[PDB]
């Protein structure tokens, strides 16, 4: 039943082919799960080298060949634009249950069955999380359990090591950008640096921002403190036409005549600048001044700002103006003819950052920025690569926790107590089927893939920690305490993740147990394989 | 590169159900069951196998071509055992058994199919086969009475020659009929003692003629001459025939008996010697009352002289089945020696001569009042070796058949021409459709299996299937104006070859089949259906 | 690290061959399992072909080329030696038992901790098999329950028709011999006989024996009522002169008178036998005389005999005659002399029958014979194998219940049940450790096979069988009464085997267990293979 010069896969060749990618790629992200993972080199034929272990930069920046595996990746990867994490976790439970659903249809078990077993057990486990999460305290105080979340974030993408420095810049980030009121949070006033000066541990935390342009004059100032921030709009350097011109002179007095045409503005706008420096901080003491000037500046400026004691800044970003406008409460003058005193605004310790290749100019310190910054160092393309995005994925856990309160301890206490959880229920209940406890079983065994995963990584014997683990389940269960049960990665026994300080994400876990039982039900139900159009 | 897997008992030719060795095996029967289709019926279309020998056999007997194709595939030694099954228990049926298994293998291969196991095709075909033995005794007409009347064997020896050179059974018939009569002792009010004996007619054959010229003689008849004087027995009742087997020369001692020749006068009186001891050997012979002489050695010329002297009949039968033949004819026993042929050892012949057929000398033990024998001796003549050979295989079937009308139901006759077939075939789907379960296809494919007779028989007619099948099928799916089915329910398939179209009613020819050759051949082809149905896997091995 | 002429396995790849191995053999036996099974087709290459079932004579007969499957034949077939029956149950628990074991290889466990824990399951197995068990009474009337084990035995060697046939003889046949009492069981006292050119269907049994040899005289009685047995091993073959003599005559008439006159020593002694025959109820009513004659008989004697309405045989075996002096209690006469009443025995009807190539007698109907004989009949080789095979089988099945009245029922009752109660009781107890509980959890599956494999023969689903089963087991616990629940293969549901009539031998299960538990741990063990000798 072919037609000339087709291609097509009939019998059970289909659920080989799916579960074939399926252990492929489960084998692949396997070694990324939990702090103790491997990291992973990826050349995008550009020849150049990047480490990382988030699973969606794995995903998407890998060749993947079998179709399977490409939807697989693309589901898992889906995950990002709703949680931001749990990829792997998705792989891992698709992984195992595909192949614990290949094992019982070796049984003669019809994939209808099996998904119609998963969607009772995804029930199940929904009921089960909802009555296994912890209400986190909305009290702003409370900064060591934002550390313990920072910290369970981070270790998975770093080397456990630069943990001590960037735990608590994100987590002091994250906790100053949420201003104190119910609002809302918002990761975008978090500004992201990448410098390739210094090691990676010599990262600091930044209270305001960066500017990149400046002047440049060696009397120019270093430190300025208790500066009023000034921003101008309108050019103070000498300007050509578009097309190539000069002046050219034979004498001093033609030099003096045509040099006037060029310095006639910007003398004009210093004189009003200048005379309001004066104004404001002009004899003040323990007070400096700092002008933006978005638009450029020419030497002669600069030196006259030099000499004024002013730190004089050129060419601006835009954005960095707003930033400012945001942070500094200045405002920006479109004109000199209309500066007046109250564009002022008000900063506090500004100084400039010298560096082999650049310069930076620090407006740190304001009274209410409203904003925070995160300088990045390294020495290599990928090591920054890899800070980026494990501050990234910090900075979007902690926020994600303070919107919601909801937390589920981690250390793999939730997956063995779920699979627990889901087999004393089922099997005491009995209230699906006789059959759909196959599917039932599956799901169970699958939802301990990512305890197993954890404990193969570190190098301990799954079959001896999560037996000690189920036993302390055991235990607690029979007693009338309440008692969260989990495994020990650096030690590898038994510890409670709540006293460690181990937590996993609420809608991480859920939207990753979700997303696996629908790719498992959709791949499950191929039977045949099609190709047309070509 | 490419590695085999998939075995593990030794390197060998394996067949599994897993790669449909179900349908392997039933391809397989099927390469000698489309042979076997083509010989049932009246039209049957002769075979030719080439044997060893440098003989050129044809035959239409689907049995002896078995025993002489070569046949390797185990399953079909099946088949192959069940035809011989046939042929020994059974005087007839050896193309039927043979039909009916592939027909019934054919249908399980629809049965599996639809996805029904091998277990529940055979517990099916099991009930079908004792519903349809059940009902076979329903489908009885007539029945032969056992009187060995020739007209009344007639109807059972007709059916049984035909298939075989068609168009001849009116003097087949008649010689069959003839000899059975001839062999058939008188007898009545008894049914425990079996009267038919096979082994008491012989089949001859002599070249040129046709068979018109055949004839039926009354006792055994042997191709032997008498190779001396006396040619032939006076007219005298009862004579005196003595069996010998040392040869009629000179008699010897047990103890010594060793003569040692040196001297001329010694050699020429040792000669004379050897012509008195065989005068004196024939004159012993004679003052017994022998009249008759059988020889199963050689004779020497002075022996001939000295019998024929005596006026004794010799008669040479180096055979030793003809000679038992001749002593069961006459009751005689050989005598291991000579002169000695004690009266007790003595049989009675009435006459005893050469008659001449077509040129060949031949000489026949026979008797009409007296000492009666129950042997009676089939004479065909034609001039084509290959139709003496088809009519002589049709005379032994058709005088093997008669063992089939002893005491056990032996004379039960059914319809003919695949009516009985078509009866069979409505009751085996009433039946499947009253029995619930998935039983009921199996039921209805073994319904199905018994429509091969018309199939077989339109078309070695050169007729078309279609046409034929359907108008059987109405004539006997029809409602009669009552709870019991009456009138005309015997309408098979015509031979054609004239009127216009359509069946007729077996009655104008007589056609029946017996009872149990049909419950006989259903029943093996079941048994060998099942053999076959209930492996999944054979091992083969180069041969 | 290897030598010329000779092959390893490394690693694991001496397991995988010998699971690979194991599964494919317990293919080859999975489906001849079972009433529902189907038979297997041998060729010698001879022209022989071999249509069996039972597992003993397949592995003996069939060549094996993978040496593992070879060894596991091997060991199974000691099941032949010790209970004569479960060698497909011995092959296919080992097959299971592997798989298993390998799948949780596969996941780490050392071999040796699976093979601990079939130990252990293998002691928990045999305390539920000293449990579970039927205690069989002593009463003579029990022949409703040996016809009931018969047709269970027979029932999984013939087609379900012969079994109407062969269960009665096998029944009469064992009990005749061990009478109801102590004394003891011998198979021995059972002749199997094979008669060609019959009915499969024709089997019979006879109380007595049956004698090869039979009359050759037309004027025999063909049944004699009431006959007295004389046993001669007299010869009465013509008889020369004592001393030196011959025959050298001029005519044969001279050696007639010599011979006849030589007959005087053969005619004497037929004259004392003719006398004893007058003498022992020569013309009381309802009384005959039949002679054995082991030696050779003169055809003038044999007519003597008939005359006198005097059946008697020739040319007998001497087997025969030690069987006939037990069989019809006469004595064999060394001497016609000495010939006296006390020689004659006494046996009922003596009847010979006629066949076309051989004619038997019968010498049954016997006051005490202590034995018995089965007469297979059948028209094809293959065929009176088959029905030999099963008397043989349900012969010992007979015996064994006879001799050990311990019986379980059948009918997957016990293996179901076992498998529960190994699943309850090893995890309620954990006596060894948790590590132990893998290799629990597989045998206890391993054990599941039988049922689901004769469920799977049948044609129905064995999932829906299995799960009704477990739900009438369930419900039967849960009313705290004792029933047994087994798998009726003809209508698909659950049935009670103590009401069918599937029952099971106490030994041939325990042997199995113990065998496959044995096997299972030894393959399981093996660490590598090596190769000498080349």
């Amino acid at each position: 039943l072919l037609n000339p010069k087709a291609e097509s896969l009939r019998r059970d060749a289909a659920l080989k082919v799916n579960v074939t990618s399926a252990e492929g790629l489960q084998s692949v992200l396997e070694t990324n799960l939990g702090p103790k993972g491997t990291l992973k080199m990826l050349v995008d034929g550009a020849g150049n080298i990047k480490l990382t272990k988030d699973g969606k930069v794995l995903l998407t920046e890998m060749q993947i060949q079998s179709p399977t595996a490409v939807l697989i990746a693309r589901a898992a990867a889906a995950q990002d634009e709703i949680t931001g994490d749990g990829t792997t976790t998705v792989v891992c439970l698709v992984g195992e249950l595909l192949r614990q659903a290949h094992r019982f249809i070796q049984e003669g078990v019809h994939p209808r069955i099996i998904t119609d077993g998963f969607e009772i057990a995804r029930k199940e486990s929904m009921k089960f999380l909802d009555e296994f999460k912890i209400s986190k305290t909305n009290l702003s105080n409370d900064r060591e359990f934002l550390l313990q979340v920072a910290r369970s974030s981070l270790l998975t993408k770093v080397d456990a090591d630069l943990t001590e420095v960037l735990t608590p810049i994100v987590t002091d980030a994250v906790l100053s950008v949420y201003d104190a009121q119910a609002d809302n949070l918002d990761l975008h006033m978090v500004e992201i640096m990448q410098m390739q000066h210094l090691s990676p541990k010599d990262t600091t935390f930044i209270k305001g921002l960066v500017l990149d342009h400046g002047g440049r004059h060696p009397d120019m100032p270093t430190r300025v403190k208790n500066a009023y921030v000034l921003i101008l709009n309108v050019s103070l350097e000498y300007e050509k036409t578009e097309v190539n011109s000069g002046f050219f002179y034979s004498s001093a007095d033609q030099r003096d005549k045509l040099a006037a045409s060029e310095r006639k503005f910007v003398d004009a706008k210093l004189k009003k600048i200048i005379d309001l420096k004066n104004e404001v901080c002009g004899m003040d003491p323990d007070k400096g001044f700092v002008i933006i000037n978005q638009k450029g500046i020419d030497p002669m400026s600069l030196d006259v700002f030099a000499k004024h004691n002013i730190l004089a800044l050129r060419r601006a970003k835009r954005r960095n103006m707003e930033r400012l406008q945001l942070v500094t409460g200045g405002e920006a003058q479109n004109s000199v003819e209309d500066l007046s005193p109250q564009i002022l605004g008000f900063s506090g310790l500004v100084y400039q950052e010298t560096i082999g290749e650049e310069k930076f100019t620090y407006v740190t310190e304001n009274t209410d920025p409203k904003s925070c910054t995160i300088l990045i160092k390294g020495s290599t393309h990928y090591a920054l690569a890899q800070t980026k995005d494990a501050v990234r994925d910090g900075l979007r856990a902690v926020a994600n926790v303070l919107k919601d309160k909801n937390i589920i301890p981690g250390a793999g206490a939730f997956y063995i107590a779920l699979s627990r959880y889901l087999r004393s229920a089922n099997m005491n209940k009995l209230g699906a089927k006789g059959k759909t406890k196959t599917g039932i079983e599956a799901f169970a065994e699958a939802l301990l893939v990512i305890p197993k995963t954890l404990v193969k990584n570190s190098g301990f014997d799954p079959l001896d920690v999560l037996a000690m683990v189920e036993d302390e389940l055991d235990d607690a269960q029979d007693s009338d305490e309440t008692r969260y049960v989990g495994v020990d990665l650096n030690i590898g026994d038994s510890c409670d993740p709540t006293i460690e300080g181990i937590w996993d994400s609420y809608r991480v876990l859920r939207n990753a147990i979700t997303g696996a039982t629908g790719i498992a039900s959709n791949l499950l139900l191929c039977d045949e394989l099609l190709r047309a159009g070509r | 590169q490419n590695p085999n897997a998939g075995l593990f008992k030794q390197g060998y030719n394996s067949y599994s159900n897993a790669d449909g060795q179900i349908i392997k095996s039933i391809a397989a029967i099927r390469e000698l069951h489309q042979m076997c289709l083509t010989s049932m019926g009246p039209c049957g279309r002769n075979k030719i196998i080439v044997n060893h020998l440098g003989k050129i056999i044809i035959t239409n007997d689907a049995a002896t071509m078995l025993r002489e194709l070569d046949i390797v595939h185990p399953a079909v030694k099946v088949l192959v055992m069940a035809t011989e099954q046939q042929k020994i228990d059974m005087g007839d049926g050896t193309n039927l058994v043979m039909i009916l298994a592939g027909e019934l293998l054919n249908v399980s291969e629809k049965l599996i199919s639809m996805g029904l196991s091998a277990v529940e095709i055979i517990q099916g075909y099991n009930m079908a086969r004792k519903f349809t033995l059940k009902e076979l005794d329903e489908m009885v007409v007539g029945e032969i009475t056992d009187k060995n009347d020739k007209n009344e064997l007639l109807k059972m020896i007709k059916p049984v020659i035909s298939s075989k050179k068609y168009g001849s059974e009116d003097i087949l018939s008649e010689l069959v009929s003839e000899a059975v009569s001839h062999v058939l002792p008188v007898a009545q009010q008894a049914g425990e003692i079996p009267y038919f004996n096979v082994d008491s007619i012989r089949v001859v054959k002599i070249m040129g003629g046709s068979l018109s010229n055949s004839t039926v003689i009354k006792g055994m008849v042997f191709n032997r001459e008498p190779e001396g004087h006396v040619k032939s027995l006076s007219e005298d009742k009862k004579h005196k025939v003595a069996v010998f087997t040392c040869p009629l020369d000179i008699a010897n001692t047990e103890t010594k008996g060793t003569v040692l020749l040196h001297n001329a006068q010694e050699m020429l009186d040792f000669s004379k010697g050897e012509e008195k001891q065989i005068d004196a050997m024939m004159k012993e012979i004679a003052d017994m009352g022998v009249e008759c002489i059988v020889a199963g050695a050689g004779v020497g010329e002075l022996a001939l002289h000295y019998l024929n002297r005596y006026g004794i009949l010799v008669l040479k039968v180096p055979s030793k089945f003809e000679l038992r033949r001749l002593c069961r004819v006459c009751g005689a026993t050989p005598l291991p020696r000579l002169g000695a042929p004690t009266p007790e050892e003595l049989g009675l012949v009435e006459t005893v001569k050469t008659m001449e057929i077509g040129g060949d000398r031949v000489t026949v033990f026979k008797q009409e009042q007296g000492e009666i024998s129950r042997t009676s001796t089939i004479i065909l003549r034609g001039a084509t070796q290959n139709n003496l050979d088809d009519i002589e295989r049709a005379i032994d079937d058709g005088v093997a058949a008669v063992k089939g009308l002893m005491k056990p139901s032996g004379g039960k006759l059914l319809p003919g021409a695949g009516a009985t077939e078509i009866e069979l075939i409505s009751r085996i789907t009433k039946y499947g459709e009253r029995t619930p379960g998935l039983l009921q296809l199996a039921i209805k494919q073994f319904a199905v299996a018994f429509e091969v007779v018309p199939r077989t028989l339109a078309e070695t007619a050169g007729l078309d299937v279609n046409e034929v099948l359907p108008n059987l099928y109405a004539a006997h799916n029809v409602t009669e104006p009552g709870a019991v089915k009456t009138d005309h329910l015997y309408k098979g398939v015509d031979i054609d070859g004239e009127s216009d179209e359509g069946v007729k009613d077996i009655r104008e020819e007589n056609i029946y089949d017996m009872l149990a050759t049909k419950k006989f051949a259903i029943n093996v082809a079941t048994e060998a259906a099942t053999t076959v149905l209930s492996i999944d896997q054979i091992i083969m091995a180069k041969k």
